[PDB]
């Protein structure tokens, strides 16, 4: 019946209208962070209060098993390719002994971490691959350039 | 991340595939389901939107598509209706009175709604009724939605209010059976959306 | 491409778009498709230098320009 | 080859199999560092055997969560 | 914004008009939500689309906008009326090479929701009971204020 | 191109597991055997081997080869040669701590399959794992 179909109209449920859209609204707070991860920063955090100084350079489109046969390669060196995920290693900074260092952690890039002050068997890694570019050497934890690493090494 | 969720706890019956339905044995449709409207041992069921009959090719369809892709190590099926007993004349075949609300097929087991949700949706399709694939969280949602739009209607002027007052004269164009569905239920089928 | 090179400062301010465009450059399937190539890289604004046999040379600074203009720039020319 | 218990306990029969290589003797558990018979022996680190705060931990908790994605993979 | 000339090539940086200061409300998500434009813009306001539209009448990135999606879509399809109308005679398509304009005349149109091109004919119009629709607006901007008694009729 | 496979040295033309898969890329098969005899004669022969040669563009063959199969040999130490049907609870022989350790040492001697590792505790899981591969079981003692 038509008359039936009056009653259902008028009954129908009527939703009410927010003041503003979420996408519109107002800067809400936002929940405290919480680090998930933290088993990586213990790691980072051992390699680079050991080692002094660290020569950051790069990372070409390099292989995992040469990775490994480079780790050997240091150990002649008497440096260690420890390396983790770097989406990680922003942080490293936010909870470690410096908070200053974000700048030359900058992109993918492999790190020589080496606690003395060996010069010529930094200087012999940097000989194994001139493509790959070395951005330079934290002497003593210190930002410095490639030349003045050189200039600080010397 | 966080720990995954597992299963562990879970049983699995002997009897992991569905029972044959034998082929051969007025308003059994025309209401609210009354039985079968709580999930008695899996988490996953089939829940009927509408009221229909189920002759014995449904179950088949449900018996044989259930059995074939269900995995007895982590799934387990059972029966939550009758065996067909109502003639249809042409007998040509016997049917399953289903009403409104009514789980028909529920499964359980050491598995996930999301890997049931395409094989349910298809029996679902193919059932002579409209309904809907629901699982423990989903059927609660639903319910809960459904009190949210109940609790917050903004309307001054509601169905119960009007039928029980008896205004306008409306009970003399109305059915005894509708002052119960208050506007969720017309005929055999029922309106999700009547809030 | 018989030659490229690329120059950039990683001490002083170092552009993003020009340290990934060495990435692109500098990869394992790149080098093999452009096998004539020879890969210098350079590192001490930043400067990019391509050198053709015809005589071509296409020089890219990343200071304004993104990876991508240099890839698609450097794409066509390749082809050739 | 050897066919001796006490042989095979008292002997590296399996160290090297080649011509070139001749069956040695097993030396005192002493003579060895303490790490070569300290090894894990047990059964796979499991979640609660693995340390919270391990690579192994998190390492094998990454090759769970390849397992539930495969899992859902091959049923598509 | 950047510009590069041109082998040698060089990119310039060059100065980006800046918003009008003092938003009439401060703080908002989105620069409509900042200016309090939700519902009071429609496709005849060329002067605010046009700002959000490139030379040639293509879409701006909406990240570079940093408006929110439902703006977005808003803002496309009044863009996409007004070309159709003809109102934009500055972003007109640019012609690749060497093209001109077919010279035939051109129909003049408002309120079109689709391109004349794809929509077919209706032979069959029906009856009072079977009448087909003809869409008239867009659903995007169902929620724009109205100054009149009734809701107005999409479908003519 | 990479190409592994596992065949045993005291045969260097199996057939059709060698020679007609490296030939398929287009290369001389009696090279490829006559380096493997070259293999042979150094190795212990019927032993299997793993190998990872590489077929480049050139048709060239660089061939490098490793311990012989830790698997096998703890097959031939259970004295299994046809294990069960499924393995994964049919158990036939059962390793020692001692056994188990002696093969480890010289396992750790070839730059190929990752025996560089300081700690013997991968080197344990590796031949572990095959055992569970394997129809075996290795209990501490027995
Ligand atoms: S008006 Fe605030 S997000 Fe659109």
């Amino acid at each position: 019946h038509f008359q039936r179909q009056k009653l259902m109209a008028i009954t129908e449920y009527i939703p009410p209208k927010p003041a503003i859209n979420p996408r519109c609204l107002p800067p809400p707070p936002k929940p405290p962070k919480e680090e998930s991860v933290r088993l990586l920063r213990q790691d980072i955090v051992a390699v680079f209060r050991d080692n002094r100084m660290i020569a950051v350079c790069q990372n070409v489109a390099l292989s995992a098993e040469d990775k490994l046969l480079l780790r050997h390669q240091l150990r002649k060196h008497k440096i260690f390719i420890k390396v983790f995920p770097s989406q990680v290693l922003k942080p490293f900074l936010e909870n470690s002994k410096y908070r200053n260092l974000l700048p030359l952690f900058v992109g993918h890039n492999l790190l020589l971490v080496s606690e003395e002050p060996k010069v010529k068997e930094m200087v012999r890694v940097l000989k194994s691959v001139p493509f790959l570019p070395l951005l330079g050497g934290c002497v003593d934890d210190t930002i410095l350039s490639r030349q003045g690493l050189v200039d600080y090494a010397k | 991340l966080l720990p995954v969720p597992t299963f562990e706890n879970v049983s699995i019956p002997e009897r992991s595939k569905l029972k044959f339905v034998e082929r051969v044995p007025l308003k059994d449709i025309r209401g609210p389901s009354t039985e079968a409207t709580d999930f008695t041992e899996g988490n996953f069921a089939i829940l009927a939107l509408g009221g229909g009959y189920l002759h014995w090719g449904h179950f088949e369809m449900m018996r044989l598509t259930i059995n074939r892709f269900m995995d007895p190590k982590n799934m387990f099926a059972i029966w939550r209706v009758p065996a067909p007993f109502k003639p249809i004349t042409r007998i040509d075949h016997y049917v399953t009175p289903v009403k409104t609300g009514c789980l028909v097929v529920e499964m359980g087991g050491r598995c996930e709604f999301e890997e049931v949700k395409g094989i349910l949706n298809q029996v679902a399709h193919k059932l002579p009724f409209p309904a809907k694939a629901v699982s423990r969280k989903t059927l609660e949602r639903m319910h809960q939605n459904q009190r949210e739009r109940e609790l917050n209607n903004q309307n001054p002027w509601t169905f119960e209010h009007i039928a029980t007052a008896n205004m306008f004269g409306i009970r003399k164009f109305l059915s005894p059976y509708d002052l119960t569905q208050k506007g969720r239920y017309w005929g055999k089928f029922y309106m999700p959306k009547r809030v | 491409v018989k030659l490229v090179r690329v120059q950039f400062c990683p001490f002083e301010k170092n552009v993003e778009s020009t340290r990934t465009f060495l990435q692109t450059v500098s990869s394992e399937k790149v080098r093999a498709t452009n096998l004539n190539c020879s890969v210098i890289a350079d590192v001490r604004e930043p400067c990019v230098d391509v050198l053709f046999g015809d005589g071509y040379r296409l020089i890219m600074r990343g200071a304004h320009l993104t990876t991508q203009e240099m890839l698609s720039a450097l794409a066509s020319h390749i082809r050739d | 080859v050897c066919t001796d218990p006490t042989q095979l306990t008292t002997h590296a029969m399996g160290v090297n199999i080649y011509k070139e290589g001749q069956d040695v003797a097993l030396k005192a558990d002493s003579e060895y560092p303490t790490w070569l018979f300290q090894v894990n022996l047990g059964p796979p680190k499991k979640l609660e055997e693995l340390e919270p705060e391990s690579r192994e931990y998190w390492r094998l908790l990454r090759k769970q969560n390849i397992w539930r994605h495969n899992r859902l993979s091959k049923n598509k | 914004l950047r510009e590069v000339v041109k082998t040698v090539i060089e990119g310039r940086i060059t100065e980006t008009p800046k918003a009008t200061p003092d938003p009439p409300n401060p703080s908002g998500q989105c620069p409509i939500c900042r200016w309090n434009l939700k519902h009071k813009y429609t496709y005849e306001d060329v002067l605010l689309l046009s700002q959000f539209i490139r030379p040639y009448g293509g879409m701006l990135p909406r990240r570079v906008t940093g408006l929110c999606r439902e703006e977005h879509r808003k803002i496309e399809e009044c863009v996409k009326m007004a070309h159709r109308a003809g109102l934009l005679p500055n972003h007109r398509p640019q012609l690749p090479e060497g093209c001109l304009p077919k010279d035939k005349p051109k129909l003049n149109r408002y309120l079109t929701r689709w391109a004349p091109k794809s929509v077919k004919p209706i032979y069959k119009k029906g009856h009072r009971w079977n009448k087909v629709g003809m869409a008239v607006g867009s659903p995007l901007l169902k929620d724009n204020v109205c100054y009149s008694r009734r809701p107005l009729k999409m479908m003519h | 191109g990479v190409i592994r496979s596992i065949v045993r040295a005291g045969q260097a033309i199996p057939g059709p597991p060698l020679g007609p898969i490296l030939g398929q890329r287009g290369v001389s098969i009696n090279q490829f055997c006559k380096e493997f005899n070259e293999k042979t004669k150094d190795i212990k022969e019927g032993i299997p081997l793993p190998t990872k040669i590489f077929i480049k563009p050139d048709r060239t063959f660089e061939l490098k080869i490793g311990q012989p199969t830790v698997s096998y040999f703890l097959k031939a130490a259970a004295g299994i040669e046809k294990g069960a049907r499924h393995t994964g609870k049919e158990v036939a022989g059962l390793v020692s701590l001692k056994h188990v350790y002696e093969i480890a040492c010289v396992k750790a001697k070839d730059d190929a399959f990752a025996m560089q590792d300081v700690p013997l505790s991968s080197v344990v899981r590796s031949i572990i794992g095959s055992a569970r591969s394997l129809g075996i079981r290795v209990v501490k003692d027995l």
